[PDB]
């Protein structure tokens, strides 16, 4: 109840400009602060939150003492900008952390070419099944079967060529698993089956 | 020979 | 009643292990709300209720003011502790001890008069040995004027012949200061 | 006194009501008043010898009672004239020596949690009011932001002579009166 | 900038544990909090001039220290299951700061027992013929399966040299049984390249899973290997 930021998770494509918003229970709190945490990791201080408006390169943080609001703007959001923000307060003898408002930012694919490709293991029978280079709109579901695993949406950037691409990976021990019947759960009519 | 204080400041 | 609205400023000095730990805390009160703290552990004003929001954050923003008060743990209080080194911390006032029975005979009071610094131990003995059931002491006393006192009763029931001793020490006292009560019948 | 120090020091005590309206600026050592400084007069008044060795310009304090009361008519309006509570003081009268009749002595009356800083401390004898030989710390300060102060009367204890401390306070319903006899 | 050790630990309940961290040179204030998944971040306490200055909420078992480097310990004398979480310190130069700087944390998982710890078999998947033909790209594809607790780290090397453009490692773990709550995990990961960069059969592909394990002090009475902090890899190295 003292610090109350944003809920959900931000789903947001790349290059859009994001508010997050955040509201405080004490008038009497002195001092601001956004911080960034990435998945699994610590958290780091981003911003100092003032009236006027602290604007740091594509970040800005701005503080209303009147509605006792708390904003952090982001301007054309990366894939890096990936993480969860944490707006921090700061009272007489109390720092309190926000649970966080979980971004994501997901890319833009140019061309999609939706493909499901079969993999084979370099030591080797076994396989896995990789769904690729299909729209950033498209979501994975988790499979229900305890025999065949499906992973999350992935996605990686190869810099120096300027492409980045989803992908999702799905495997089995049992014998009757073939890729065409991988992704079933999670699919586009226009992807390749090789 | 002398002790020091501390100032007050003015609210504005 | 007249109403009456009050300010206090306090510019304090905290001093442990000589200057080993020295922190100064300046409080501004409004009436008995203390509503802005400057802590040198924290090295900024900081409001402790909203009244002193805005002071605390007018102050901040002048790096001038922010410097002076930073640095004045060591020019205020570390210059002042060393006049006090040469005034108050060597005040020596030597106790004055006393013994009077009293009546609720059953009751010795060992008054300690006049003495300076706070330190002190009193102790009860009877017959060499310390009584320390039925000990009664008043706080410690402050008189005021640089000096303090404290009573000791101790609750007995005295044998013809008993010694009743009262032990005092103090900072003042290379070795301890005895009063004896001495029991010339039984009660 | 929540802070723990071997030695506690207030370089000093700042204070400014708007009743009067009156000011004191005062150091304290481990609790016990160093100077104040007259601020009428403008002139700096040592409490313990030792410390007249020393010397303080008296126009520092009153350059700090100036800011006080600039500061306080501020906090007047932004508390929308949030007035000061009166507290119960607590008296206790009691010797600075054991009495001995017609040895020299000191009556000291306390008068703590002063608040506000506005009170009257009067010595009685036999109801009639004692001048000669009373004296008076100025108000020190308490962690909890009341005050004390404590009044004294030089005397000759005699077996048919009593003495009352008569304190005024805001906060009290009557005046009143704290006995001592020898 | 700021240090912590141990950096992953496995303890049983009732063990004791200590954490140490050394704040940014300088710095005089170190805070201990904990970050727990459906909390966030909570405060343990604060240490400044050695001695405690705040304490958040929790039990007396937590206890802290700091020495006169500013290098601050965290104590729990008796561990309890839901005391697994990231440990986090944080220093700032001043007391009761809002600008701090973290460590990287102590990941400390604690069981009721160490028979339940296994390494990762680690898997490297060689890339489609299918793919290299439809889109001149290679996937690598590399599965670490089997492991627990989720102390992995998952990296991909080529030619000796740690790559980062071109991967994707999930950002959580898959349970291999997503029932239990000792249930083994698995992970996965890709490294994408040219189909050019693939074809070259000089090309030293390598994914490299770096575990935290049981230390030289836990006591060891199963039949398998000792589950101790190892790295288990696998590797590829592209045909014509
Ligand atoms: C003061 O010094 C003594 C050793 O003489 C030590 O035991 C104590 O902890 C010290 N106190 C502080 C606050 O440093
Ligand atoms: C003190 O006595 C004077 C004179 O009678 C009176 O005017 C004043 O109100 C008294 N102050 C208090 C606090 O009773």
């Amino acid at each position: 109840k003292e610090v109350e930021q944003d809920p959900g998770p931000f789903n947001v494509p790349e290059g859009a400009t994001v508010a997050f918003n955040c509201t405080y229970s004490n008038s009497a709190s002195q001092s601001f602060f956004w911080y960034r945490q990435d998945c699994r990791k610590e958290p780091k201080l981003l911003m100092s939150v003032y009236s006027s408006g602290n604007e740091d390169g594509r970040f800005t943080a701005q503080l209303n003492r009147a509605s006792q609001y708390i904003s952090l703007l982001i301007r054309d959001s990366k894939l890096s900008d990936s993480a969860t923000y944490l707006c921090v307060v700061m009272g007489f003898q109390k720092l309190v952390f926000g649970t966080g408002t979980r971004l994501l930012v997901s890319p833009n694919i140019q061309n999609p070419d939706p493909a499901v490709y079969q993999l084979r293991d370099s030591k080797s029978d076994k396989s896995v099944c990789l769904f690729t280079d299909f729209d950033s709109q498209t979501n994975v579901s988790q499979s229900k079967d305890s025999d065949v695993y499906i992973t999350d949406k992935c996605v990686l950037d190869m810099r120096s060529m300027d492409f980045k691409s989803n992908s999702a990976v799905a495997w089995s021990n049992k014998s009757d698993f073939a890729c065409a019947n991988a992704f079933n759960n999670s699919i586009p009519e226009d992807t390749f089956f090789p | 020979a002398t002790p020091l204080l501390m100032q007050a400041l003015p609210m504005g | 009643s007249p109403e009456d609205f009050v300010y206090q400023f306090k510019g304090m000095c905290y001093f442990t292990n000589g200057t080993e730990r020295v922190r100064l805390v300046s409080r501004s009160i409004y009436n008995r709300e203390e509503i802005v703290r400057f802590d040198s552990d924290v090295g900024e004003f900081r409001a402790v209720t909203l009244l002193g929001l805005p002071a605390a954050e007018y102050w901040n923003s002048q790096k001038d003011i922010l410097e002076r008060k930073r640095a004045a743990v060591d020019r205020v209080c570390r210059h002042n502790y060393q006049l006090e080194l040469r005034t108050t911390l060597q005040r020596r006032v030597e106790p004055t001890v006393t013994i009077s029975p009293s009546r609720t005979h059953n009751l010795l009071v060992c008054s300690v008069t006049d003495f300076y610094p706070a330190q002190i131990k009193v102790r009860w003995f009877r017959n060499d040995q310390e009584e320390t059931a039925g000990v009664v002491s008043t706080p410690l006393i402050r008189n005021g004027d640089w000096t303090f006192q404290i009573l000791v009763m101790l609750e007995m029931t005295p044998q013809r012949g008993d010694v009743y001793t009262c032990h005092v020490e103090h900072p003042s006292l290379q070795s301890p200061i005895t009063v004896e009560w001495r029991a010339q019948s039984t009660g | 006194e929540d802070i723990v120090a071997d030695h506690v020091a207030s370089y000093g005590v700042n204070l400014y009501q708007s009743y009067g309206p009156s000011g004191q600026y005062t150091h304290e050592f481990d609790g016990d008043e160093q100077f104040y400084v007259d601020l009428g007069r403008k002139e700096t008044v040592w409490s313990l010898p030792v410390l007249r060795q020393f010397r303080f310009d008296p126009q520092f304090a009153l350059t700090n009672i100036a800011v006080l009361k600039h500061n306080l008519n501020s906090l007047i309006k932004r508390s929308n004239s949030t007035a000061a509570t009166n507290e119960v003081p607590e008296v206790t009268v009691f010797s600075k020596s054991p009495v001995t009749l017609g040895q020299p002595n000191i009556l000291i009356c306390l008068v703590d949690n002063i608040f506000p800083p506005v009170v009257n401390i009067t010595w009685l004898s036999n109801g009639h009011s004692v001048t000669e030989g009373v004296s008076e710390t100025s108000f020190l300060s308490k962690s909890d932001h009341s005050f004390f102060k404590i009044s004294y009367l030089t005397l000759l204890p005699s077996a048919e002579e009593s003495y009352d401390c008569k304190v005024e306070h805001w906060g009290l319903d009557k005046p009143l009166l704290k006995h001592w006899e020898p | 900038g700021v240090t912590q050790t141990p950096r992953y630990l496995i303890k049983t309940r009732g063990q004791q544990v200590t954490l140490s961290c050394s704040p940014i040179s300088g710095h005089r204030s170190v805070s201990w909090y904990q970050q727990t998944p459906g909390q966030g971040l909570q405060f343990l306490f604060e240490y400044f001039s050695e001695t405690q200055r705040n304490k958040g909420n929790f039990p007396g078992r937590f206890s802290g220290r700091q020495f006169s480097n500013s290098r601050s310990e965290m104590n729990v004398s008796t561990l309890e299951l839901g005391d697994s979480a990231l440990y986090l310190c944080a220093s700032s130069l001043r007391a009761e700061s809002g600008e701090l700087f973290f460590g990287e944390g102590s990941r400390l998982t604690v069981l009721e027992d160490l028979n339940k710890v296994f390494p990762p078999e680690v898997a490297v998947f060689e890339p489609s013929e299918a793919e290299i033909s439809h889109t001149q790209k290679a996937t690598l594809v590399c599965l670490a399966t089997g492991f627990f607790p989720d102390h992995v780290e998952l990296s991909w090397w080529v030619n000796g040299k740690e790559v980062h453009s071109g991967v994707c490692t999930d950002p959580q773990p898959l349970k291999e049984q997503p029932a239990l709550n000792d249930s083994r995990y698995a992970l996965s990961s890709r490294l994408r390249v040219s189909a050019t960069f693939w074809q070259n059969p000089r090309n030293h592909f390598r994914c490299q899973v770096q575990f935290y394990g049981l230390s030289e002090n836990d006591e060891w009475t199963q039949d398998r290997a000792k589950p101790v902090t190892q790295i288990v890899s696998a590797e590829a190295w592209g045909r014509a």
